[PDB]
């Protein structure tokens, strides 16, 4: 389970809805040193909690633009993380995916969906009629 | 102490370098054009002073300054209406003979056969019928020559540069601090006690020294010429005394509380003039006396500097739970607590509201315009009664769009979340969701049962089943409740039982009462209410209520949606967030105001239409030496409003044959301005249904053909940007459509009014 | 020959117009000039034929004056925009009109007409097409 | 082409085809496109620098001096 | 859902990381610009097809392409 | 005053004094010369 106590908030109308609990859930959890007022990503202001803190969101989205444009942009807490959670109870982390943000190189992360070509040497749809691939997909 | 002035000597030099250096006040614009958007960004920035700097002292010092700029513009207009009404004018024909002469202001030079447009107006005079009401203006202010409209035209122009100095003065030479403008309680004591209530004070004194003497000897048929000067009621004293006998009693019974005395020229009546038609001048005196007593009381309200008044913190932080009443405290604990922090550093909040405010005083003054007519000879000049209604119904709806764009600006920029913790901006924002979807459903409810119905009455018609229709001889759809209301107020005067006896006549004879008539025409009448004024003013609830859906929603959702949760950082303005998330266009507040200006003009455009018909068919006309009267239209509201086939064929198209015949004669200006709204209107429908990636890329082929001449430019050709495609789309779409109205309303009521 | 188009001051119903014509600046001396010069078709109205040998002047003369004046503005203008390639900002000539440079290029287009045939034989007229920014097939 | 020389765009997406730009710097790695070029007009993001290897320019002018 | 593809013009900017609102894209170890890194997508489930990593791509043509795709449920960016 | 020199020659101060510089010379035209049409230009008044 991710431990971690939830914000101040009084309640509203952006929370969660039946995909939550029907598809999938998120949750953001990050540590403060003060406690201090947020902004939630649905609109309204929550006040974090002096230690460890734990929001659920709908959209991993709202994680990302919580932690990045707020948490860290603004109240320079580098240390959340976001959580995909699935109805049955399997959680998995997702973001950042290795421990180091994305933005910067880490060693080990292999390329994905490289093209080995510039964008103007992409072949005309009429080579690859009938063939199922996509000119950006082709080798 | 705590309220003082304080100011810098010379912050800002005057000197015309930065006029050569276009663009400078944006970071961005001062390096220069690169391609053709830096010249449109530099006029959409030039304004947005907050983007300037993120100083709000130096920002404050821009508004004021700029705030003299717009006064003197507007001093120079009015100059311009005194001087063309002192000298291309039949002011003083008018005046002679006020019901047989059409007012005109205008007269046009004879170069390309234009002159055609100096109409016969009468009292030998040639010009454009003005419908502006300013000889109705001035007659009521006791101008009587074009001498003393051509003093007051001089005044305006020295005023006009008086306010000129004024903002140079007090931004490059006296700049207020920041603190001077936060005096939240000193700012509402002087506007109130010494701008309201020492204006109508000064207005009440002209009214009872000069307006209501010189029009008591008009309205009972003295000569121009035999009218004293307006300073000869002030010198000679015996005059007045004459006029009014309370005169020769001089201040005795002000001071000693003997009030009743001076019931002759502060008079009470209520109703209208028989003579003119308009309210009794003596009756505007007395309104405007006792408003500017009360305007002064309110102006002790606040505590300045000497401890005794109320406060703009304590009073807000006080509106709370469970300081409110029982039913009321569903606010929280927190309540009004925090929203002293908008005041003190938004700009744009303020604005919002006031915006708001001036299109509910605009509304005011239409509505109550035309039903208490209060210049002399304008009920029964129904041109300028139309025109007067119509153009303060548009203002307002402008203003009412601006009040909810500076709140979208308020809330993406000036809004701090730190400010307001579980406050009611807080808890309303939080239940964004359940005020939008109410409202949204209350406007598919309000348009089925107003709209649909009036589809169904279509198709009953057309079936040749009347019975079935929703019209008085059909079901009836009675607006019981304004019946009832205009009942009660018209037992109140004595015409629940006498609520206020003071008044002798009606104080509205729309209400009931009786009928006024001048010169052979209609002033005012009773407005009867049935199954069509029920219908059109369910259109009116119906379309106001969307347009609150539009622009409400735009609000409350500013900072963000479920779908773009971050649209605050975007900014207030910006086109889209990509064709992600199946498609995110025009979700910024922007567009919000963009689509609200579009139900804005579509629901005033039936708001005037409603009056223009209703007036024309119910109140409006003619009577003879026996009192029948015959309408304009003859009654046609009744049974052809209730159908909006009735309104393309016993309105648009019946009501348009002045407009459209107006050709070879002096109207044909509206002939010809009635095709111009609607070239403009199909003009604009490209901006709006096209997009900017087509235009583009055809100046690509058209920058080609430049390129192989070597006459391409160096600042690049760019199509517009998608916000300024919208932007052009919907002006030029408004512009269209509000002239194509103008000048079929200006056409027929110049012709039959 | 056109039979249906008479000469104004023969056509029974432009007179019709002219005597109902009210007596203004903008009636008397140009009815005098349709009636003698144009020529009217039934509805009394001049029309404008381009089927007639003789009036050839009538057409060619306003023709060849817009086309000098068109062609002395986008001389001017093209002249211009050449002389401020050359410059470190050329951008900032755009908005700020260079007197003397605009003077120089509104002298010399009063003879374009015979600029423009000159550039032409020189080849100077026109960029030479692989020279010219263009978007891939 | 060396830094200073006068160069024409041969790549066809780019903004700057058959244009001209003015080579800013050339990098001595191994890198895919080493060559960057400044250019007077900025394209439709209003960037005026772009990379590009050698076979996609074409050398006009000499670098002066 | 999206599909997101990086071509060989990458020169290592890493701003279209930064621009991306759902943690698409992370910069990789490579050899083939001077700042030794490039953009990859091992994440394009999570992609909403917004394009804010386009539109922060400095290279002229784009070395990072979004090619719209079947609709999913977080692609569409439902919270419902 | 140098700057106000400048200032004067912006693209739309200088396009705002050709345009009506332009109007100017028409519109004196028409009173000079009204009704001129085609097939009547620089032709003597009857
Ligand atoms: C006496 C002449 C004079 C001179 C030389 C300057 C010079 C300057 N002013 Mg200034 N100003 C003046 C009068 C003058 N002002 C007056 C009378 C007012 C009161 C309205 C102001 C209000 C004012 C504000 C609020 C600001 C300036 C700023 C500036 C600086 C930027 C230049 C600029 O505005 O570019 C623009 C150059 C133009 C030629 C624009 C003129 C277009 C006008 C404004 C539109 C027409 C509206 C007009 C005022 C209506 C009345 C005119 C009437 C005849 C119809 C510059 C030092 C700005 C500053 O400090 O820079 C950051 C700034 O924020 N001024
Ligand atoms: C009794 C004092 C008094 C009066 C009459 C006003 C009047 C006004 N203030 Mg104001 N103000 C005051 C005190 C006063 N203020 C104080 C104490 C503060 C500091 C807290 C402010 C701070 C303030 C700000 C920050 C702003 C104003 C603005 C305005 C104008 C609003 C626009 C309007 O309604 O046009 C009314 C139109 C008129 C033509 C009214 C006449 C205008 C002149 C200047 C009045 C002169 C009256 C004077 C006694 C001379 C009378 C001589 C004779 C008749 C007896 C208006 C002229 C706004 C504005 O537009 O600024 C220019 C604005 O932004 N005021
Ligand atoms: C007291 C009145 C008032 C004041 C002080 C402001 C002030 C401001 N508004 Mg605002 N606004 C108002 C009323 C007001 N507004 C009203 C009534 C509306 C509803 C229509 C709006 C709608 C509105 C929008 C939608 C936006 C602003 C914005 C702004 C800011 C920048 C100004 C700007 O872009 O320059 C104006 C520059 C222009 C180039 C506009 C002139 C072009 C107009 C539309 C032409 C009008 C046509 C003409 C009247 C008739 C035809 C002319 C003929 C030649 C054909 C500034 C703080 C902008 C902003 O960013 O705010 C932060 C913004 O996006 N306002
Ligand atoms: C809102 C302001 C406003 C507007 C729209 C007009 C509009 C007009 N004025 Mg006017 N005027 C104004 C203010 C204004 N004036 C002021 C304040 C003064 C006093 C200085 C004058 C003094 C004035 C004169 C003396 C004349 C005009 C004339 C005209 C007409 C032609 C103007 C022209 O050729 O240029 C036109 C209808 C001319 C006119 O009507 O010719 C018959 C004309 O001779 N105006
Ligand atoms: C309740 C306010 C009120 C009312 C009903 C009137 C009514 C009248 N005035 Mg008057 N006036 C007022 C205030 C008012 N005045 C003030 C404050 C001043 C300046 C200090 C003047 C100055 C003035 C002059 C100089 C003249 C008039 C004239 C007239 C008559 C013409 C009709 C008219 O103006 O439209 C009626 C207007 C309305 C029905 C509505 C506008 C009134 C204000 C803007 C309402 C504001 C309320 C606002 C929406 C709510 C604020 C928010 C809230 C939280 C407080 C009429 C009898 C003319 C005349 O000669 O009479 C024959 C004339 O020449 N007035
Ligand atoms: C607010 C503007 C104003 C101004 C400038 C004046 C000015 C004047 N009033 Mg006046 N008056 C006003 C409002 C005003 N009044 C109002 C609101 C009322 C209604 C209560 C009166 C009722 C009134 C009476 C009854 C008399 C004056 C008189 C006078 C004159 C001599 C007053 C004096 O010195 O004692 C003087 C010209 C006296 C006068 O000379 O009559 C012409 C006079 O007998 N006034
Ligand atoms: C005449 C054209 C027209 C019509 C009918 C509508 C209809 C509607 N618009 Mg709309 N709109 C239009 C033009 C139109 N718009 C234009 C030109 C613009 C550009 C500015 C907009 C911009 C706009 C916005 C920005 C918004 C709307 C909204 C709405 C809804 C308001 C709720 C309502 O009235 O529900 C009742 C529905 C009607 C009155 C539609 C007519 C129904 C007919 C008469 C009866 C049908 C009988 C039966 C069901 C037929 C079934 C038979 C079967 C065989 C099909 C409604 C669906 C608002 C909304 O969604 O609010 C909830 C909203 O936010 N529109
Ligand atoms: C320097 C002046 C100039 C010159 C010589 C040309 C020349 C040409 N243009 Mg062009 N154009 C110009 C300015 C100019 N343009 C401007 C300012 C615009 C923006 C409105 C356009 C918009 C435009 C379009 C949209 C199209 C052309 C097309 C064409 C070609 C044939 C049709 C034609 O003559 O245009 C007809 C003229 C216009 C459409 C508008 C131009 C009128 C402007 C207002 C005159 C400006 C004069 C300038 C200010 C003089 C300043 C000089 C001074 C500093 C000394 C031809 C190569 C067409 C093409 O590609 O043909 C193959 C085409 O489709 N132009
Ligand atoms: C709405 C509007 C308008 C306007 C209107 C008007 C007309 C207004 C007015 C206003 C006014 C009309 C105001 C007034 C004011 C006043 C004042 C402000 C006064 C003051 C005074 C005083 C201060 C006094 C003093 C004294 C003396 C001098 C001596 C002895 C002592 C004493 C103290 C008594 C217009 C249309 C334009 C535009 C649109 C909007
Ligand atoms: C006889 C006649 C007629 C007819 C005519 C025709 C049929 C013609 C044709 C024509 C043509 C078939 C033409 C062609 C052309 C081509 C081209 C290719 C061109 C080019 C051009 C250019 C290149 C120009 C240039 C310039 C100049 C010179 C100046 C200004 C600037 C610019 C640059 C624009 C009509 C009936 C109408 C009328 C009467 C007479
Ligand atoms: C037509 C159109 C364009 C093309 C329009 C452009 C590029 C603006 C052109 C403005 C011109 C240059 C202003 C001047 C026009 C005047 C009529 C010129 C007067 C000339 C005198 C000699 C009379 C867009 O760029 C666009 C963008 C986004 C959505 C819709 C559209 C759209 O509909």
């Amino acid at each position: 389970t991710l431990e971690g106590q939830t914000p101040i908030f009084g309640g509203g109308t952006g929370g969660l809805l039946t995909k939550a609990e029907r598809e999938e859930k998120y949750v953001i959890t990050w540590t403060s040193p003060k406690e201090q007022v947020f902004e939630m990503p649905t609109g309204g202001s929550a006040i974090m909690r002096q230690g460890k803190n734990k929001l659920e969101i709908a959209r991993k989205e709202y994680g990302i633009a919580l932690g990045g444009q707020q948490l860290r942009a603004k109240f320079k807490i580098n240390d959340y993380k976001i959580y995909r959670v699935y109805p049955n109870g399997e959680t998995q982390m997702i973001h950042p995916a290795d421990g180091v943000f994305p933005e910067k190189v880490n060693q080990g992360r292999p390329k994905v969906r490289y093209v080995d070509r510039n964008i103007g040497s992409n072949p005309s749809p009429a080579k690859l009629k009938f063939s199922g691939v996509q000119p950006y997909d082709a080798p | 102490q705590k309220v003082r002035v304080v100011v810098d000597n010379d912050p800002v030099p005057t000197s015309p370098e930065l006029w050569a250096k276009p663009g400078h006040f944006d970071r961005t614009l001062a390096r220069g054009p690169k391609t053709t958007t830096w010249i449109w960004n530099l006029h959409a920035n030039a304004h947005d002073f907050d983007t300037h700097t993120s100083d709000l002292e130096d920002i404050s010092r821009k508004i004021f300054a700029a705030h003299f700029g717009h006064l003197a513009v507007i001093f120079i207009w009015l100059s311009g209406m005194y001087f063309h009404g002192a000298k291309f004018s039949n002011f003083e024909a008018w005046m002679a003979n006020p019901t047989g002469v059409k007012p005109s202001a205008q007269v046009v030079w004879s170069l390309v056969g234009q002159d055609i447009l100096n109409a016969d107006v009468g009292g030998g005079f040639h010009g454009i019928q003005i419908t502006s009401g300013l000889f109705q203006l001035w007659r009521a202010a006791g101008i009587t020559n074009t001498f003393q409209l051509y003093c007051t035209a001089i005044g305006g122009l020295v005023m006009a540069a008086i306010m000129l100095f004024a903002g140079w003065f007090h931004y490059h030479k006296r700049a207020p601090k920041l603190e001077w403008f936060q005096n939240w309680e000193a700012m509402m004591n002087h506007h109130l006690a010494g701008l309201l209530g020492l204006g109508c004070l000064g207005w009440a004194g002209h009214q009872i020294h000069v307006a209501l003497p010189v029009n008591k000897l008009l309205d009972a048929g003295v000569a121009i010429k035999d009218i004293p000067l307006p300073h000869e009621f002030i010198l000679n004293t015996s005059l007045m005394a004459e006029l009014y006998p309370s005169f020769a009693k001089g201040l005795v019974p002000f001071f000693t509380l003997q009030w009743g005395q001076y019931a002759d020229f502060l008079t009470f009546k209520g109703g209208l003039n028989p003579v003119t038609g308009g309210l009794w001048l003596s009756d505007t005196a007395h309104h405007h006396l006792a408003l500017a007593v009360l305007f002064i009381v309110a102006g002790h309200f606040y505590r300045t500097n000497w401890g005794i008044g109320h406060s703009f913190k304590e009073m807000l932080d006080d509106a709370k739970s469970p300081n409110m009443l029982p039913f009321l405290n569903f606010i929280g604990p927190v309540g009004h607590e925090g929203l002293d922090k908008i005041f003190e550093t938004s700009w744009h909040a303020n604005l919002s509201i006031h915006l708001v405010q001036f299109g509910t005083a605009s509304l005011l003054v239409a509505h109550h315009m035309y039903a208490m007519p209060p210049y002399p000879y304008l009920a029964t000049d129904y041109a300028t009664a139309l025109s007067l209604f119509t153009h303060h119904v548009w203002i307002a709806g402008f203003c009412i769009v601006g009040g909810a764009a500076h709140a979208a600006i308020f809330m993406v920029r000036d809004y701090d979340p730190a400010h307001h913790v579980n406050n009611i901006l807080d808890r309303t924002l939080r239940h964004r969701d359940v005020i939008i979807s109410h409202l949204a459903w209350v406007c598919q409810f309000l348009g089925f049962h107003s709209f649909a119905m009036y589809c169904h009455n279509d198709t009953m018609r057309a079936f040749g089943r009347p019975q079935d229709m929703f019209s008085d001889t059909g079901i009836q759809l009675q607006p019981i409740f304004a019946q009832w209301i205009q009942h009660i107020h018209t037992a109140a005067v004595g015409a629940l039982g006498t609520t206020a006896p003071g008044i002798g006549a009606p104080v509205s004879y729309a209400w009931g009462g009786g009928m006024v008539a001048v010169g052979g025409k209609v002033a005012m009448m009773p407005i009867a209410l049935g199954t069509a004024d029920f219908l059109i003013h369910h259109i009116h609830a119906f379309t106001i209520h969307v347009t609150v859906l539009v622009l409400f929603k735009g609000v409350l959702f500013a900072r963000g949606s479920r779908l773009v949760p971050d649209k605050a950082n975007l900014g207030f303005r910006f086109p889209c967030d990509g064709p992600g998330r199946g498609g995110t266009c025009q979700v910024s507040a922007w567009d919000h105001v963009f689509l609200g200006l579009f139900w804005m003009y579509n629901s005033l455009s039936m708001v005037v239409f409603h009056f223009s018909w209703k007036m024309q068919s119910d109140v409006w006309g003619t009577v003879d030496s026996d009192g029948i009267v015959t309408h304009l239209t003859g009654g046609n509201f009744a049974t052809s409003s209730i159908t909006n086939n009735g309104w393309l064929r016993d309105f648009l198209w019946a009501q348009s044959a002045q407009v459209i015949q107006s050709y070879n004669s002096s109207l044909s200006a509206y002939g010809l301005m009635f095709l111009a709204g609607h070239f403009i209107f199909g003009f604009s429908l490209m901006f709006l249904f096209s997009g900017r990636g087509y235009w583009q890329e055809l100046i690509e082929s058209i920058v080609w053909a430049h390129n192989k001449l070597k006459v391409a430019p160096a600042i690049q050709p760019r199509a517009l940007s998608i916000v300024h495609g919208r932007a052009v789309g919907v002006a030029h779409y408004l512009l269209g459509g509000i002239v194509t109205t103008w000048a079929f309303f200006l056409a027929r009521m110049s012709a039959i009014g | 020959a056109n039979s249906t188009l008479v000469p104004c001051s023969k056509s029974p119903a432009f007179q019709a117009r002219m005597k109902n014509a009210p007596d203004t600046y903008y009636f008397n001396k140009p009815f005098k000039a349709y009636a003698k010069y144009e020529l009217c078709g039934t509805d009394g109205l001049p029309h404008l034929p381009l089927d007639r040998l003789d009036r050839a002047t009538d057409v060619l003369v306003p023709i060849g004056l817009f086309l000098y004046v068109a062609g002395f503005i986008g001389w001017s203008g093209r002249s211009y925009l050449r002389a401020t390639k050359s410059a470190s900002d050329p951008e900032m000539k755009e908005i700020f009109i260079d007197l003397p440079l605009a003077l120089q290029s509104i002298s010399k287009a009063v003879l374009w007409p015979l600029l423009a045939l000159q550039e032409f034989l020189s080849g100077d007229l026109t960029a030479r097409d692989e020279e010219i920014p263009i978007s891939p097939r | 082409v060396e830094r200073g020389s006068k160069v024409r765009i041969l790549r066809r997406e780019s903004y700057w085809y058959q244009d001209v730009g003015l080579v800013a710097s050339v990098d001595k790695s191994g890198i895919k496109y080493p060559v960057i070029v400044r250019f007077d007009k900025v394209n439709y993001a209003g960037v005026n620098t772009n990379n590009f290897a050698d076979f996609e320019l074409l050398e006009i002018e000499k670098p002066k001096a | 859902s999206h599909t997101v593809k990086i071509y060989d013009t990458c020169i290592g900017c890493t701003q279209c990381v930064r621009a991306c609102p759902t943690d698409v894209l992370e910069m990789v170890p490579w050899d083939g610009c001077k700042a030794a890194q490039i953009a990859s997508s091992p994440r394009t489930e999570d992609c909403v097809g917004c394009k804010r990593c386009e539109t922060a791509c400095p290279t002229d043509f784009l070395s990072i392409r979004v090619y719209l795709g079947a609709e999913t449920t977080r692609s569409m960016g439902l919270a419902y | 005053m140098q700057h106000v020199f400048k200032y004067l020659t912006l693209a739309p101060v200088m396009a705002t004094f050709t345009m009506v510089a332009l109007s100017v010379v028409l519109i004196m035209l028409q009173i000079w010369f009204p009704g001129l049409q085609y097939g009547t230009y620089f032709k003597p008044t009857p």
